[PDB]
């Protein structure tokens, strides 16, 4: 029904940006190694 | 519920498609970097090469 | 484009308007919005310089009836010193023999 | 012409009657029950049945 929806849609989008925002720090993680190993080959 | 599956399917596929796009845009700017590196190297080395040799050629004629 | 497919939806309840027809429903016209504004602007535009033109004529055939005859017989009896630079000719249009 | 844009319009004026679930939609109303087959018919032309 309704509210039903509403509270689907609630979780729906908490879920899914919590997911998005969770791969996006791994993305940082990532980045930050990959410099790392870049001034750890120039120097 | 399907509806939530194939969002969170949609959304994680686009996720991991930014990831994929964001690190080899990165990879492809790093990698001419390294490659200066390698080859700035070279022509040092090359031009030092240069200097020894003058100092050879110096020390022969003294 | 909400904004754009209302105004294109205006102006052609305008160029009907225009037209002198009414509102009538029928079926839609499925196509693009630029080639479906460029279809309407194209006969809206020739429609409203046609009323413009209409109105513009109708509007000066009345005035140039309303004082047709009395100008002419005014310039028949000025047609001595029209522009002469010494005497200015004040015409009035004015009312019954009470002349003096 | 003015059907067309009637209808566009109709439907630009019904998107705002929506509500957005951050890349989620839904729609909520009324319809009487001797217009339930129509209104299966109709949802039979959804995307994946929705």
């Amino acid at each position: 029904g309704g509210l039903g929806l509403i509270k689907s849609l609630a979780e729906k989008e908490k879920q899914l940006l919590e997911r998005l925002e969770a791969a996006k720090k791994e993305a940082e993680e990532r980045v930050k190694r990959a410099e790392a190993e870049a001034k750890a080959l120039l120097e | 519920s399907k509806l939530e599956a194939i969002l969170s399917q949609e959304v994680e596929a686009e996720i991991q498609a930014l990831l994929q796009e964001a690190e080899a845009k990165a990879e492809a700017v790093k990698r001419e970097a390294e490659e200066k590196a390698k080859a700035l190297l070279q022509a040092r080395e090359r031009a030092l090469e240069a200097q020894y040799r003058a100092a050879l050629r110096r020390a022969e004629s003294a | 484009e909400l904004r754009r497919w209302e105004a294109v939806s205006a102006g052609a309840e305008h160029t009907l308007s225009l037209l002198g027809l009414e509102a009538e429903p029928a079926r839609p016209f499925p196509e693009g919005l630029e080639a479906a504004e460029k279809a309407l602007s194209p006969i809206q535009a020739h429609a409203e310089g046609l009323t413009r033109q209409k109105q513009e004529l109708e509007e000066e055939l009345a005035l140039a009836q309303a004082y047709l005859e009395p100008l002419e017989r005014l310039a028949a009896l000025a047609h001595g010193l029209d522009k002469s630079p010494f005497l200015r000719v004040i015409p009035f249009l004015l009312t019954e023999k009470e002349l003096p | 012409l003015w059907t067309r844009a009637q209808d566009e319009v109709a439907r630009l004026k019904a998107l705002e009657e929506l509500a957005s679930g951050r890349f989620g939609f839904a729609l909520l109303g009324y319809v009487p029950v001797k217009a339930k087959p129509k209104v299966e018919e109709a949802l039979a032309r959804h995307k994946e049945s929705v």
